RNA sequence: CCGAGGGGCUCUCGCUUCUGGCGCCAAGCGCCCGCCCGGCCGGGCGCGACCCGCUCCGGGGACAGUGCCAGGUGGGGAGU
RNA sequence: GGCGCCCUGGAAUGGGUUCGCCCCGAGAGAGGGGCCCGUGCCUUGGAAAGCGUCGCGGUUCCGGCGGCGUCCGGUGAGCUCUCGCUGGCCCUUGAAAAUCCGGGGGAGAGGGUGUAAAUCUCGCGCCGGGCCGUACCCAUAUCCGCAGCAGGUCUCCAAG
């Protein structure tokens, strides 16, 4: 052997695999925020309703852990609705607000209806 | 043969960059490393008792295979030989009780602590002692107790090969007290052969005193101060 | 009781030296196979300026002799050099201006800048501008060599320092008068925090070893012993003569 | 143009046909040329040179 | 040194200096397997790039340093 | 608008130019070209929208409906902003790094042809861009000074 380099480093040596034989805490835990927990209640003030049929949006409250992935899955799972996009907003009460716009092909006022306002 | 042309590289200083060459003496070594090195260095560079320099005076190693080949019949008892020695003490106990069935099973004992009991007690006939002890206290006492006791020993290369003779990893110190009779003349072959050079030395191995020789840097410009001291005469 | 000017310049708080702008510590390059037993090319790029240094430097571009690289060093720019010259560094090299090789080549009365104090140093002695050393008197058994450094102060060093050849650039730094306190006012704002110096006399005797009183006089020597205590060491310093100066210096 | 934006062009607006394209000035590769050229000729002068000089020696 | 084709009481080293260029990741030689029925491909090793050795190479070096004690000095500081 | 970019060619009876300078045999003047900035103008956007004005509908959603217009010039030591050119000053030389790019090299790679490969920084086309702030005051009344306190508190815009 010759050794081309006056630095001595280290050898890189074997590094297994960590395969225990007991699991920690024995249970994955379930998920607490999930597509309910999202999204809290309709938000229907007189702004809201009269971005409901101007704007083909609707408007929720939503759990302030959740970012526009989530909220846009959770309306299209809930309430069987394709959504355009999501802007949020964290209004000072502390609880974060959503717009969601639907897609073209659905309507807001008569998904209202179905929602209850 | 049409084109392929010698292209060879001037490596003199302000030419082509300079290969990989060894470099296995300039390297940067790890401080367990330089630490293992510069105390090797470091036996040899200071005056170094007698005591500790009875050692580095060891067998040649024909001796010493002719040692080991004496030593290999007389390998002491493995846990899995245990299991069956106890099974025939007992099966043959149970079908005849024996009074006395082996009169003699001969054995090599083992360890410091039961050496020094066998010398001083002399029923030892000849001691084999190891060379890298790495406090060397613990065994240097015993070749100046083995001269007195007037029991034969022999200092073998390596504290890992005799450990391997008793199915272990370091083993220090093993000892001969009951060899078969009929190879007892395998015994005292060696046996003069290891006291002239151990036993018998020992007015002159007490004296000898060990290390103290310059690094080869340092004892090269001795001699060449002396060549010049040379040719100052002639 | 109170702490003094002179005892808080060594806490390094507010009196660091401004070290920002500076373009790196200019030393010569390392020594290995070639400045032993040859001499290397390398060719200057360039002539900077240190802010609170008077010294240009020269930055000059090595072939690196064991990787396919360049290596850029800094040396003290010494007079008469100009960008696009080969300067030649090792102990072969040839005896011309700029060139950097050990004083135990060079002959006598020789005119050095920046040079190691030991070997291996990467040059410490005669570095500010316009300074220069002269050797002389080699000795070739116990290999040393002695020197003149800029104090006069003769000095024998080892044979084998290495040393760039020459006089620093920029020369007669020191004629011209700073001429109003503002420019003095940015000649040591490059350097550090040292400049409005305050007389000891115009301060009071809890700041000074020397303030105080109705009069604006010492009262004590202003000659001091040199085991006196830290913030005690104040005025002259373990004067060996005082007053206006008669002679040179006629005292080694 | 800025740094960033040079990762949107191509490159023909980036460099120019000659060899050291948008490195170097083109008169002073037409130096470097030159350059290379007369003193690696030299080099074959003061060879030769030398190796008549062994030889009539 | 003497001298005969030459030896070596003694030695020096050597392989980059008119120029704001280039320079690494082996050419070449020798070998050896699988590969062509005394021919073709696919790989590897050595020389090139000398051998041995106890500190990386230098400069210091039993002093400096440091530990404990002893004597000077000590409004630098403390207490009154 | 700028070029310290190119070619031809060679200048003293020296010349060319600046408010100042500066420039020339290491190539002036002159002639023809080249790149850079093009925040200016035209065009696409874009007249459909904007505003001005006149007129008529519609309780209500009405980003209603329609007519006509949205045009020519000049000047400047103006003022502000911006880009460039050129100097002056300094014992004062007036930040680092991420990121992005160009070059030098040529290990490699690719189909083997009257067929098409590797590759492409060209023209299209496809999907995605999470998280946190965003209101308002900015103070002779939302800040600090016990207060709707002649105090204090960093900036950008600016007419006759
Ligand atoms: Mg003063």
């Amino acid at each position: 052997k010759i050794r081309t380099s006056p630095t001595f480093r280290r050898p890189k040596t074997l590094r297994l695999r960590r395969q225990p034989k007991y699991p920690r805490k024995s249970a994955p835990r379930r998920n607490k925020l999930d597509h309910y927990a999202i999204i809290k209640f309709p938000l229907t003030t007189e702004s809201a309703m009269k971005k409901i049929e101007d704007n083909n949006t609707l408007v929720f409250i939503v759990d302030v852990k959740a970012n526009k992935h989530q909220i846009k899955q959770a309306v299209k799972k809930l309430y069987d609705i394709d959504v355009a996009k999501v802007n949020t907003l964290i209004r000072p009460d502390g609880e974060k607000k959503a717009y969601v716009r639907l897609a073209p092909d659905y309507d807001a006022l008569d998904v209202a209806n179905k929602i209850g306002i | 043969n049409p084109l392929f042309e010698k292209r060879p590289k001037n490596f003199g200083i302000g030419q082509d960059i300079q290969p990989k060459r060894d470099l296995t003496r300039f390297v940067k070594w790890p401080r367990y490393i330089r630490l293992q090195r510069q105390r090797a260095i470091l036996y040899k560079r200071l005056k170094v008792p007698p005591a500790i320099n009875q050692f580095t005076q060891a067998l040649d190693r024909q001796t010493a295979t002719q040692l080991l080949k004496l030593a290999h019949k007389y390998r002491p008892e493995t846990k899995q030989e245990k299991k069956q020695r106890l099974l025939a003490r007992a099966e043959k106990k149970a079908a005849g009780k024996g009074d006395v069935p082996t009169k003699r099973p001969p054995v090599l004992r083992a360890g410091v602590n039961t050496v020094t009991t066998l010398v001083e007690n002399k029923k030892a006939q000849l001691v084999v002692i190891a060379h890298d002890v790495d406090p060397i206290e613990l065994v240097v006492f015993l070749p100046a107790l083995c001269r007195k006791m007037g029991v034969p020993y022999c200092i073998i290369k390596g504290k890992a090969r005799l450990g391997r003779l008793v199915h272990r990893k370091t083993c220090t110190t093993v000892a001969f007290t009951q060899v078969n009779s009929e190879d007892k003349g395998a015994l005292a072959k060696l046996v003069e052969a290891i006291r002239t050079n151990y036993n018998d030395r020992y007015d002159e191995i007490r004296r000898h005193w060990g290390g103290n020789v310059l690094g080869p840097k340092s004892v090269a410009r001795i001699a060449k101060l002396e060549k010049a001291k040379a040719k100052e005469l002639a | 009781g109170r702490v003094i000017r002179g005892q808080r310049k060594g806490a390094g708080s507010v009196f660091r030296a401004h070290v920002k702008h500076r373009k790196g510590a200019a030393r010569l390059r390392a020594v290995d196979f070639a400045e032993r037993h040859g001499y290397i090319k390398g060719i200057v790029k360039d002539i900077i300026h240190d802010p609170g240094r008077g010294a240009p430097l020269a930055k000059v571009v090595f072939r690196d002799p064991y990787r396919f690289k360049k290596r850029t060093e800094l040396f003290i720019a010494a007079e008469g050099i100009h960008t696009g010259q080969f300067v030649y560094c090792g102990k072969k090299a040839q005896l011309n201006i700029g060139n950097v090789l050990p004083v135990g080549t060079m002959p006598e009365g020789t005119i050095v800048c920046c040079l190691e104090e030991k070997p291996g140093d990467r040059g410490k002695l005669a570095r500010a501008s316009g300074n220069y050393a002269t050797v002389i008197s080699h000795n070739p058994e116990t290999k040393k060599t002695r020197v003149k450094l800029p104090s006069g102060s003769k000095k024998v060093i080892s044979s084998a320092n290495r040393a760039v050849v020459g006089v620093v650039a920029g020369g007669g730094r020191i004629d011209k008068p700073i001429l109003k306190a503002g420019r003095a006012y940015h000649k040591y704002k490059a350097k550090r925090n040292c400049w409005p110096r305050v007389r000891g006399v115009a301060m009071n005797p809890v700041e000074h070893p020397f303030g105080g009183g109705n009069h604006q006089h010492i009262g004590k020597p202003s000659t001091i012993r040199r085991d006196a205590p830290a913030g005690r060491k104040v005025g002259l310093i373990a004067a060996r003569r005082t007053g206006r100066l008669r002679g040179t210096k006629t005292v080694q | 143009v800025r740094p960033k934006v040079l990762m949107r062009l191509s490159k023909t607006k980036k460099h120019v046909s000659r060899a050291y394209g948008g490195s170097m000035c083109a008169k002073c590769v037409r130096d470097r040329i030159k350059r290379a050229f007369l003193i690696e000729e030299q080099k074959i002068v003061v060879k030769v040179l030398k190796a008549q000089a062994q030889s009539q020696k």
